[PDB]
């Protein structure tokens, strides 16, 4: 944890970023549910079977 | 394979039967119909079929758990926990086998020197046909022609083949019938022995 001092110059647009996903199977449409994200600039890979 | 003899058996009970292995030069020996005692270790060894129950088993101390998509179900959690069941057997490895009770030159050789004067000493005796009569069978009244017949048929003739590419019978075959109680399976109880 830290404390800095600036200036801010420039600032981005608001976006929307998701932190629970579902999923859904091809051909059983069988579902997954509730999926927590994790916070910061972090992704998430789908599972293969 | 070997088997536990009559003589150690307990009231109502079948003769108990054990694995035994041999490795290198001790493998040659302990021949199948033998009677020996043997010397060496007892070792566990993994069977498969043992559990139609779940028992003992092991698995892995690392506190690992599964991520959605990869939840730790049976059969993936059973594998991914490396579980194994711990089933097994008991195994004997021998590395001494001998006989419990111990090429006419090699049997000669093997004889010592006071067995030899044994052997020699029984060599020369006429009754030699009569003592080996009564030693045999002590207590058996009579019947000394079926004595003889059982010490010839036991000492046995000669084995040859022909030029034809026949062979000749070497053996002797010996068959007893009588009346009953004429100690007629004491003779056969006295050979086995
Ligand atoms: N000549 C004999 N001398 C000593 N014992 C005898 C004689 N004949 C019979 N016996 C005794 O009688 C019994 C005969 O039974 P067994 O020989 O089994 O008859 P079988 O063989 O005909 O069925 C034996 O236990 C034996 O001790
Ligand atoms: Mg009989
Ligand atoms: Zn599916």
């Amino acid at each position: 944890l830290v404390k800095i001092p600036g200036i801010i110059i420039a600032a981005s647009a608001v976006r929307a970023k998701a932190t629970r996903i579902s999923i859904q199977c091809r051909s059983c449409r069988n579902t997954l549910t509730n999926i927590a994200m994790r916070p910061g600039l972090e992704g998430y890979a789908l599972p293969r079977k | 394979r070997i088997q536990e003899t009559q003589a150690e058996l307990p009231r109502g009970s079948i003769p108990r039967s054990l694995e035994v292995i041999l490795r290198a030069e001790a493998v040659e020996s302990a021949q199948a119909g033998d009677k020996c005692d043997f010397t060496g270790t007892l070792i566990v060894v993994p069977d498969v079929s043992k559990l139609s129950t779940p028992g003992a088993r092991a698995e892995t101390n690392s506190r690992v758990s599964g991520v959605d998509g990869y939840e730790t179900e049976g059969i993936r959690g059973l594998r991914a926990l490396g579980v194994r069941d711990l089933s097994y057997r008991l195994v004997f490895l021998a590395c001494c086998v001998a006989p419990t009770n111990p090429t006419a030159e090699s049997i000669k050789n093997q004889m010592t020197v006071k067995e030899w004067e044994k052997v020699f000493e029984m060599s020369q005796d006429k009754n030699l046909y009569h003592n080996l009569c009564t030693s045999l069978f002590p207590t058996i009244h009579g019947n000394d022609e079926v004595k003889r017949g059982v010490l010839l048929m036991l000492f046995g003739g000669v084995p040859k083949t022909t030029g034809e590419g026949t062979s000749l019978r070497g053996d002797i075959n010996v068959c007893i019938v009588g009346d009953p109680s004429t100690a007629k399976s004491q003779f056969l109880k006295h050979v086995e022995e």
